[PDB]
């Protein structure tokens, strides 16, 4: 009922890094505090090393494993942005903000991190656990997938969000609105995916798809907040991004076709200005009563 | 979340595998005792609060001039005499939402109920206390309701107009066609829905002064009409509603069809304006027979006979514009355009059906005009003639545009009071009194027709619910003798009442001596039929009431014709969507559509149980899809057959159902005399 | 493939390095004696033709009635007597595919060129036979030439309307905004190009009968004007072209070019409304200096003020709204929103740019009105009274609509054949004959224009061509003195024709006396600068003609104190787009874009060389974009100095240069007194 | 030395079907044989089954295995196109000009035609056979990839082309040049991978990986003979398509760095005639002269 329409969404937005000049960025980039620029970068590099499990394996391992050509093609045209648009973005912001020895530093210490490494990896390991022709396992796998791209990006999005909401950093904030945007529908159309899996169960075994769901999402979370203290009490920041996550945990179970698990909350202004019924033939005496 | 929220959501949670329907009842109370009485506004006495509302500018002055300030008291006394109750949480939430009076903020109440029935009787009583103090009774009884447009708007200053629906004829030039989307932006300003008959227009492909193939059809026109209703759509409040009619012998019509579809490309599609489609007996004929049937230019139809395809009867003429070659016709499939159109109605509930010819064969002014389309509700059937609208500086031709206002019976307090005759003349003199004071001033012939037809519509709701709360299954044939019954006496009583008005002011309305009211021929079946209730059942439900015989239906047309009728039409039976909510009664003549509906308001989710739904009836009020949509067709026949207008037929179908299902149902409909098909909504 | 397209084709071909340009006259040769002469319909006898024209509804009776046989004839023969060939096999092309009539099967010629300008001449002469023959050797001279609307349909009986250029006001109503949309409709079916001033429409988020955030903005009527200039495309011949029109200052400045980015959605994007913004002093200066400007929401100045925002002087009145509370407005940058404009002008060609002051401190009839806004190619200039279009039976106050009639003269040929003064009085005379015989009866305002103000737009072409055909290059400083002598005499002999028109009928145009012709400030330059040429090659140009002094010009002046002025209007530079190719020459005042422009016909290639193109002359026809686009405003201002009306002034931008050589260009021509900028068009 | 120039071509070449209007073919279509007709069905159907199989199967599993992420982004864009431009550009043609029961009719036509069920199945078992951390296996798959792109599309290339050249279907036929524009710039790059692999072999290997390449082609060419008589003997044309397919596949071998096998022919001329803005801010200075 859908694949055709997400296709058209997905095409008509296609963009290229090369379309957005980002010298311009370096006029607001001097002018921001060491603990900015340093937030700013670990912010980019977590971003940068999760977009890039998503482009490796998250997209083409789905791909891989859902029936149907239109969907492939979907799922193709995707895991093509995640590798050629995205990465591709992500690489210019950062040689156009840092010199490369600073670039090598910032992955060194985000490639250890204890935060990103855990969400990364419990992310990863839910794909590699995919099984040929089992659906739960695809399920599975499918969820961790809307999870990154409608929830765990967030703590990272808040922050481009923010100075882009202030006309700070505004060239590279308008290509993280542009990769945003590009994940929110793919978070949407995997989770339909994932729905479509979910319907063809027994109660007993939706009640427990639902289970691994929202336990799945408390680990994450709790290591959402974690990480989020790691990186943005130094910017006095935590508070408000700890409510954005909240808000698009929401959004990524809604995806899911789940009700929202956490109550509503009002959303930091800043980043707010950022972001057929079957033919039958009449068959006469029809038309006799 | 509010306490009444929490006692609305009791419902639900059953208790001894019951449903907590008193619950509900006690929201009311909540909702009274924590949200009205604290946001109503309260004055010292009633003339304060008459001055407030008056040099505020919420009421209008000149209708309250008319009553010294001792009459409106006692008025406003009576109103609240009666000491009304709202039996649920949602009539009072939707009153008090929809239709009582807020400040300029809408921060507050300024109107409660009965201030609300107090003021719309002052106004229809035109200065008349006796007559106020009855339509205070008739509405605080809940016995009779006005329209949505009259309710909300009657004596305020900041009101739009009175009229809920409009019907425009376009004639075939761009004058005309630009005078209908003004006139149709200039209605919808007004708040009130427009019907544009598109069936005088030319189809694509057709000649403007000898040059051909020039014409865009009725597509160009329909995104002309969609475009001025999305532009005017009630400053913003209320999205503007638009329909079009077309009759299916156009050569547009699969076009016209193709504006619905849900593949249709951006050029094509429209999306804010209902489509409609008025079918003779000729293509029923030619898809019953499996005959190629053809649709017709209407031009070239124009330029060989002088008429409009549209303005004569297709059943005599289709053979000579068939074998006739200076007339334009492309060939089509009856059945295929009858399986397409079942296909649209499954897809988006549209087109509108209107069957021509049994609209036309008890059509009372058939000398004034056949009826050729109906309204955004499928529910006006009435004549029209269309407007010759010329070029600057030259005089326009004004035709007869429908216009007709609406009120609804509520069905269980009627027959509760055994009222149904002062109640129908009570309701036919407040109708009256909305015609004579609607005054458009930018819809000409609509304007024309208002003060020449007199035309009214006085509906009827809650008939499921008084069915279903005296164990009556509305399938049931002893619900269609009910029926039958109870709108023979509605229509009996109303053209009463038309008579009586005629005979009080010696005036009828315009053409009424060629009409069948004048020649005796309307009453032939109430003159010979008796319509008492075969059954004891519905003779014990109408004791008390004295049902027309076939000698006081004889005794009426003998007053008829020495006195007239004052309004063309009386009858039309709305959907009555939302103003239901707050009589406590059922959509309508249409059966539930679920017994408890679930409803979002706000962050907030509310339940509303069918009026009067409980154990001992909860299987008397079946929902409609699981209803036999040939007992409902044969249901809407039944009233239908009293009823001068049309009827709002919506369908109810199940999902699992074909579109041959559909054709079925709506051929049925068409044998059964159905006038008008309004919605095909599937479950 | 035609031998008439080879031979065209094989001028691209190039022999001993060179393109063989006169191989181009050889192909005309072949599409007379293979096409043309072939498919031309012939009669025996002049008396024949024109009664096969007269009964076959091809051309008017009326027109010819006035003359006998014999001067028919001796028109028709003056026209052929000059042997026009067509010296390129565009122009014949063009011709005999655009203009020349054409049996109703479109397969036969019935009209050759002397025969469609001797039909033309005899339609200008209205009865005058030796008028006539003036007409016909005025044309056949090519000296002058009626607009496509004229010269295509003049003497038609099958024909639109011989004026294309409409402005119209809107005023800030419903029914204003109906009329609006009806009468763009009517003129797009008479086949003119439409403008319509929206600024006086209030903008998104005003009241509307005291009611808040209820309007629409400017955006949903110019989706209305889009739909209407969709559905009236000229009976499907060419798609319908509109233009709309908004201050700068108006609120819904930055939707209104909204609603011309690529990004835009399906309901914001207008496709077939060209856009134009009006651009006061005012915001030139703030964004100069940096400060940050307000746009205003119209309807709260007018009710603060009682006149609209676009109908006072922005100048004084910024401050004044700005220090008001009761004015609402919001803040913007006035830098950002011309950095806008270039990227939507690189983007799209979008907006058109008028600025206002540098159109209003040299109109002479700021009396009747400033200029608020221009056509749909940005060249018309004139006073304009908005249209109070009241409800229905009530009678509209009908204001002043901009009509012009236009035509041009090709510059090469009016100076070779050293006729400047006779070419410009004939074609004045031409222009009020067609502006007289002009009667819309379905635009009010337009018609009681054209009857008050007779305005006229007498225009130029060829400037590029005649100055590379003399050796003088476009941006050299002596193509601008010729261009002010040529155009300073233009102008002079245009005011003379007027105040001899209106010496001779004894009446002026409609509040004449307070234009600066009454009281003679427009000829304070005239009277103090002499516009001789100062380069001695521009004085052999102009050898054999007498260049008006300042003693003429001061006798001139007195003429027209005493004797007044029939035209409001005289002189407007219009593109000129396919009448230039018939009277091989550059289109319109321009530079050309390309020296050999390739065209693609059918499934054929043709090749059209600049007229006069030739190895000597190949530097001097400069293509456009390799110009400074300084030194073209600089000329562009030499010729608007003498033109009272606007100049079709298209920018030629390379892809290199970025926003800010756009803006810049703009500024210099706010800065060089350029009163309209047309089109940003990008190599 | 080439990945960079090879990503900023395919990214330059992107297209989508709905850029070309088709309504323009519908008279020259119309105006074809019924033998004309199917023949074109037929044959653009053999290429939307080649893509089909190219974009959910074979660009994906090369991608997997070759390592590098700008070799893997390039690999992934082509694999994109495959399914989400080139397959779907197909059923654009058929939409526009064929009604609904001829194109029901030619797709199950596909699933039971011999020749083509053959070629698939040696095709896509080459690409299901790559093992991990095996350039032998990955060798041979891309081999297949680069007869798919090089020879294979070229028996159903040829119909278009010639029509093209004769100035018949040219809206469908701009669509066909678009995609063999980009078939020619995917088989040099997969064979600029191939041999990468081969090279790095002994002699004795690289003997064998030449009659593999070898025996592969003779086999795949023997089924593409059938194929094109089976096609083309209606529309009396086999013989020309077949020397059409000896000198694509001659190109194919070219790709993988191997000596022509085929001697050159004359092919048919038809066939061979078928064949925003910079933004600058405004300074103070602009507004003076
Ligand atoms: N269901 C209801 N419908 C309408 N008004 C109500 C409803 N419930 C409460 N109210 C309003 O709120 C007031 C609260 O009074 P309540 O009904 O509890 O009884 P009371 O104080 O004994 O007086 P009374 O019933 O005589 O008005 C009512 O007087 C009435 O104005
Ligand atoms: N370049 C041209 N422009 C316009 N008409 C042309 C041109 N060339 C030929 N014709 C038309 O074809 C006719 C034949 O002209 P041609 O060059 O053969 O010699 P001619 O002496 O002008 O002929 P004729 O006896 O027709 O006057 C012309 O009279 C004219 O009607
Ligand atoms: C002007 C115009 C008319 N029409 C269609 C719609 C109208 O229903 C129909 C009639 O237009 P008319 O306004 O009646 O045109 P006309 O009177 O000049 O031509 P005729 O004498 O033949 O009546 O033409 C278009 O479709 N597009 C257009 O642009
Ligand atoms: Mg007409
Ligand atoms: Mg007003
Ligand atoms: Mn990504
Ligand atoms: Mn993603
Ligand atoms: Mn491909
Ligand atoms: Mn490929």
């Amino acid at each position: 009922d859908f694949t055709q329409m997400f296709y058209n969404q997905n095409v008509k937005q296609f963009w290229l890094p090369e379309e957005i000049a980002l010298n311009g960025d370096l006029l607001t980039w001097k002018y921001l505090g060491k603990n900015e620029q340093d937030t700013y970068m670990k912010v980019l590099a977590g971003l940068t090393l999760l977009d890039t499990e998503q482009g490796n394996t998250g997209m083409p391992i789905v791909a891989e494993h859902v029936d149907g050509h239109q969907r492939k093609a979907v799922l193709n045209f995707m895991a093509m942005m995640e590798n050629a648009v995205h990465a591709k973005s992500y690489s210019n912001i950062f040689m156009t903000l840092a010199p490369t020895e600073t670039i090598n530093e910032v992955f060194e210490w985000v490639k250890q991190n204890k935060y990103l490494q855990k969400k990364a990896q419990m992310i990863v390991g839910l794909y590699k656990a995919i099984q040929k022709d089992d659906e739960i396992s695809l399920f599975k796998a499918m969820v961790a997938s809307v999870y990154l791209e409608s929830f765990l990006f967030y703590s990272g999005f808040y922050y481009p969000l923010y100075f882009y909401g202030q006309g700070k950093l505004m060239q590279s904030g308008e290509i993280i609105n542009l990769i945003l945007r590009d994940e929110a529908i793919h978070g949407v159309y995997v989770g339909l995916l994932a729905q479509e899996i979910y319907n063809k169960q027994t109660e007993e075994k939706k009640a427990e798809l639902r289970e691994f769901a929202i336990d799945l999402l408390n680990q994450l979370y709790e290591n959402e907040l974690e990480y989020t203290e790691d990186l943005y009490d130094q910017v006095g920041l935590s508070h408000d991004v700890k409510k954005f996550i909240r808000y698009n945990a929401n959004k990524a179970l809604m995806n899911l076709g789940f009700d929202p698990y956490f109550e509503e909350e009002d959303i930091n202004p800043i980043v707010l200005n950022g972001l057929k019924a079957t033919v039958e033939p009449l068959k006469d005496d029809d038309f006799y009563f | 979340v509010p306490k009444w929220i929490q006692l609305n959501n009791e419902i639900m949670i059953q208790k001894d595998g019951k449903f907590q329907f008193d619950k509900d009842k006690e929201a009311v109370h909540s909702y009274f005792v924590d949200y009205i009485n604290q946001n109503t506004v309260f004055f010292h006495n009633l003339k304060e609060k008459l001055d407030y509302l008056v040099e505020n500018q919420y009421y209008e002055e000149e209708f309250l001039s008319l009553y010294s300030f001792e009459d409106i008291k006692e008025v406003f006394k009576t109103a609240y005499a009666k000491k009304f109750r709202f039996p649920s949480f949602m009539s009072a939430f939707k009153f008090y939402n929809d239709y009582a009076l807020k400040t300029n903020d809408k921060k507050k109440i300024l109107e409660r109920y009965e201030d609300r029935i107090s003021i719309v009787a002052l106004f229809f009583a035109n200065g008349d206390t006796e007559k106020a103090k009855e339509y205070v009774n008739l509405m605080i009884n809940q016995e009779y309701q006005p329209s949505t447009p009259t309710f909300l708007n009657a004596g305020r200053k900041r009101r739009g107009e009175l009229v809920s629906c409009f019907l425009l004829e376009v004639n075939d030039s761009l004058n005309d066609i630009s005078r209908a989307i003004d006139i149709s932006m200039q209605l919808s300003k007004l708040g009130g829905g427009v019907s544009l008959n598109l069936s005088k227009l030319r189809a694509k492909g057709e000649a403007i002064k000898d040059v051909e193939n020039a014409t865009k059809g009725v597509v160009g026109v329909m995104k002309l009409l969609d475009n001025a209703f999305r532009y005017a759509d009630q400053m913003g409040q209320r999205q503007g509603s638009g329909a079009a009619y077309l009759n299916i012998f156009h050569r547009d019509i699969n076009d016209f069809l193709d504006t619905k579809k849900i593949s249709a490309d951006e050029d094509v599609r429209v999306k804010t304006l209902s489509i409609g489609v008025v079918i003779p007996d000729k293509f029923v004929e030619l898809a019953r027979e499996d005959k190629a049937a053809y649709v017709f230019y209407p031009h070239t139809i124009y330029k060989e006979y002088g008429q409009h395809m549209d303005e004569m009867d297709m059943n005599e003429m289709y053979d000579k514009f068939v074998d006739n070659p200076r007339v334009k016709k492309e060939k089509i499939n009856p059945r295929k355009l009858l399986e397409k159109l079942a296909m649209l109605r499954s897809e988006s509930g549209y087109p509108y059906i209107m069957f021509q010819d049994n609209v036309n064969k008890v059509h009372a002014n058939n000398h004034i005009s056949k009826v050729k389309f109906s309204n955004l509700c499928s529910e006006v059937l009435q004549a029209s003639q269309v407007s010759s609208y010329t070029d600057y500086d030259e005089e326009d031709e004004i035709g007869l545009d429908i216009s007709c206002n609406l009120g609804s019976l509520n069905i269980l307090n009627v027959m509760e009071h055994k009222s149904i005759e002062k109640t129908v003349k009570l309701a036919t003199d407040s109708l009256t009194h909305v015609s004579e004071t609607t005054d458009i001033r930018n819809a000409p012939a609509v304007r024309r027709a208002n003060k020449a037809m007199k035309s009214i519509g006085l509906g009827a709701m809650n008939l499921h619910g008084y069915l279903a709360q005296n164990g009556i299954a509305y399938e049931s044939p002893e619900a269609r003798d009910f029926a039958n019954t109870f709108f023979m006496m509605v229509n009996f009583y109303s053209i009463q009442r038309s008579a009586e008005i005629a005979k009080e002011k010696g005036e009828t309305f315009d053409q009424y001596e060629g009409s069948t009211y004048a020649t005796g021929e309307y009453f032939d079946k109430y003159v010979s039929t008796d319509f008492s209730p075969k059954y004891e059942k519905i003779a014990n439900l109408f004791e008390g009431m004295h049902i027309p015989t076939t000698e006081d239906w004889k005794k009426l047309k003998a007053f008829v014709a020495e006195h007239g009728m004052y309004h063309s039409y009386r009858l039309c039976i709305a959907p009555t969507g939302s103003i239901s909510y707050v009589q406590s009664s059922t959509a309508s003549v249409m059966p539930i559509m679920e017994r408890i509906e679930e409803r979002t308001y706000g962050n907030s989710k509310t339940y509303y149980p069918m009026p009067g739904l409980a154990s001992n009836n909860w299987f008397f009020y079946k929902e409609a899809y699981d209803m036999d949509m040939f007992k409902v067709v044969d249901m809407i026949a039944t009233i239908q057959q009293h009823i001068d207008q049309g009827i709002s037929f919506t369908l109810f179908l199940k999902d699992t159902m074909t579109t041959r299902d559909l054709n079925r149902i709506d051929l049925y409909a068409h044998h059964r005399g159905i006038k008008t098909i309004y919605y095909a909504r599937t479950k």
